[PDB]
């Protein structure tokens, strides 16, 4: 079966260069094209380059010459490389296989990779501060507001997963440089306050799980 | 061994290193023996010579209005390139789009004899079947000579695919076009009509 | 380049339906047109080359057509795998480039949100910070509309708002609005409103308290 996988750094700062590696198998590199393709976060799709059977190229001159795609056709591997990124890089970027085959005029993006996410900032890794939103002073709806965080992404959970069918987690947003995001969660009036609700918050980059319990506001 | 008739014949050289200063000394002499068994002039048999490399020099254009003579000496003048690319795709799109954009003399046949010696990078060739198609439509027949053992055999077999009459002529070295010349000559004439 | 034009980014169907995706080149691009899909979860496959040929592994209720500018992607029998987005793309010349994208979406019975509002906690109270959060759950169609008032007047500074994509189990959709002002203004005002616009009422659903209430 035709795979593509890319090794990505996860984050670049600006003015620093991006290094990918995509690794594939179930076809030679002598015989297809590989192409990079890009997806800024809520965006469409932009098409970058590809390298042919031979190792010439095709560049999208849009990146101003930045771009290099080079490979190494014994070790099934294609490397992507481009100088200075800026915030406007930060995307998914992707590697995707095309038939390369000018006799037939063919170039279709026909198997792609699952593609690798990168950021770029200037942000210090940050583990976010985890707030409880109980209702101020039939169901009920709580809330975690998991704030100033860097880099994404940020795990959450409700009873440590044991609240599931009533859960909405939103997608996080780019405040000053730092992620925010909320979780909601909408449980029977009697099992809330009368019994636990807990959020879970993990984030990896920081190492870090807290747990923070909902609790009815202490109001004098 | 002499033509008669009315064609448009547009020599194609191939510039790159692949043929060293003195094979293309020879490729040269092949163009003007071609010529002069043709029979040159804007009535009968009109010549276009065009060296290319990574873009390419036309050094006689079809309309040029000079004795048959003079044509044959520009031809042996013609300049040694000895580039490291010699780009078919992009001699046969400026032979497309720059020499036939208009089809003048719609009573000639048209022939792009493409002299070739080497083998383009793949990128260059993103357009290639285009470019063929292209000159298909506008009936300009492509003749691929194929000489030496770098030259793009592949691009060969394309161009004799896209339409019947486009067939090609593999040769060993430069050494062979004398011998294969005759033969060549006659199979462009009878590609092309007679005067009325 | 040559653009590429998906004149509805959102294309609402029920399952079963006969779907159609359309798309326009800024050009002719003679029939160098494909047609990809991305699934919510990110994962991105070919459909169909060359305006009208399958790829491999592609069911048959897919199926591609169109010349000159205009092309079209059809889905005979929609199934519940194909909800996604889909992308058509030109290879007439470089650089290949890609229509902006046509979400498919699920039909559903009108839903209004369940809205409900959330003053700062006490703990982000402590670092100067005072976020005011409003969720709106589980509603549909997906177009909405948020308005915050601090004592009565409209607020449109510090708002920062999120949307969940349309949910698999219940095609509903969910969104999060979040006013975050400094300890001292917020402390400097009383009542802190959430309103929601949509077309399940015709009068806002309202959601308030007041900082001294509590």
């Amino acid at each position: 079966q035709v795979q593509l996988k890319e090794s990505g750094p996860g984050l670049v700062a600006p003015s620093q260069s991006l290094s990918i590696t995509c690794t594939v198998s179930g076809f030679s590199l002598t015989d297809y094209g590989v192409d990079w393709v890009r997806q800024p976060p809520g965006k469409g799709l932009e098409w970058l380059g590809m390298i042919w059977g031979d190792g010439s190229t095709d560049y999208n001159s849009a990146l101003k010459s930045r771009l290099s795609i080079t490979k190494d056709n014994s070790k099934s591997q294609v490397f992507l490389k481009m100088n200075s990124l800026q915030t406007d890089d930060t995307a998914r970027y992707y590697c995707v296989r095309d038939p390369a085959d000018y006799g037939n005029y063919d170039y279709a993006l026909d198997y792609w990779g699952q593609g690798t996410s990168v950021t770029v900032s200037s942000a210090k890794t940050t583990p976010p501060s985890v707030y409880p939103l109980a209702p101020g002073s039939s169901m009920v709806t709580l809330g975690c507001l998991v704030k100033g965080y860097f880099p994404e992404p940020v795990t959450v959970t409700w009873n440590s997963g044991s609240l599931s069918s009533g859960v909405h987690t939103f997608p996080a947003v780019l405040q000053s440089d730092l992620y925010t995001l909320s979780s909601s969660v909408t449980v029977p009036s009697s099992t809330w306050p009368s019994e636990t609700v807990t959020c879970n918050v993990a984030h990896p980059a920081s190492s870090t799980k807290v747990d923070k319990k909902i609790v009815p506001r202490d109001c004098g | 061994m002499y033509c008669s008739r009315l064609l448009d014949l547009v020599f194609l050289l191939d510039g790159s290193s692949r043929l060293s200063e003195a094979e293309f000394e020879v490729l040269k002499a092949f163009v003007v023996d071609m010529m002069e068994r043709l029979r040159v002039s804007q009535k009968w048999v009109r010549v276009a010579v065009v060296e290319y490399h990574d873009g390419s020099h036309a050094y006689i254009g079809l309309k040029d209005r000079k004795r048959p003579s003079e044509l044959r000496r520009i031809a042996s003048q013609v300049k040694y390139a000895g580039s490291q690319v010699a780009s078919t795709s992009e001699v046969l799109k400026y032979t497309l789009f720059q020499i036939f954009s208009k089809i003048d003399r719609p009573e000639a046949s048209r022939i792009a004899l493409l002299l070739m010696a080497s083998q383009e990078p793949q990128r260059m060739s993103r357009n290639f079947v285009r470019y063929v198609q292209g000159l298909k439509k506008k009936k300009v027949i492509v003749i691929p000579v194929g000489i030496g053992p770098h030259a793009n055999l592949k691009q060969i077999r394309l161009i004799e695919k896209q339409a019947p009459e486009n067939k090609a002529f593999v040769l060993s070295s430069v050494d062979e076009l004398e011998q294969q010349r005759d033969e060549i000559v006659s199979y462009l004439c009878d590609l092309a009509p007679e005067a009325p | 380049d040559i653009q590429m034009t998906q004149s509805p980014s959102s294309l609402s169907a029920s399952l079963g339906d006969r779907v159609t995706i359309s798309c326009s080149a800024s050009q002719d691009i003679n029939k160098y047109l494909n047609w990809y899909q991305q699934k919510p979860d990110g994962a991105v496959k070919l459909l169909i080359f060359y305006t009208s040929s399958l790829h491999s592994g592609v069911p048959s209720r897919f199926s591609g057509s169109g010349s000159g500018t205009d092309y079209s992607l059809t889905i005979s029998n929609l199934e519940p795998e194909d909800i996604a987005t889909y992308y058509c793309q030109q290879y007439e010349k470089l650089p290949w480039t890609f229509g902006g994208g046509t979400k498919l979406e699920v039909k559903r019975a009108d839903a209004a949100p369940t809205v409900s509002i959330f003053p700062p906690s006490s703990e982000q109270l402590t670092s100067g910070g005072a976020s005011v959060v409003c969720f709106l759950n589980n509603f549909y169609p997906k177009d909405i509309n948020v308005k915050w008032k601090i004592d009565g007047s409209e607020r449109q500074n510090g708002v920062l708002n999120s949307w969940t994509d349309q949910d698999s189990k219940d095609s509903t959709y969910s969104m999060s609005s979040t006013l975050t002002l400094t300890k001292d203004e917020y402390e400097r005002h009383n009542s802190y409103t959430c309103e929601a616009t949509h077309k399940t009422s015709t009068s806002p659903i309202v959601k308030s308290f007041n900082r001294n209430e509590c």
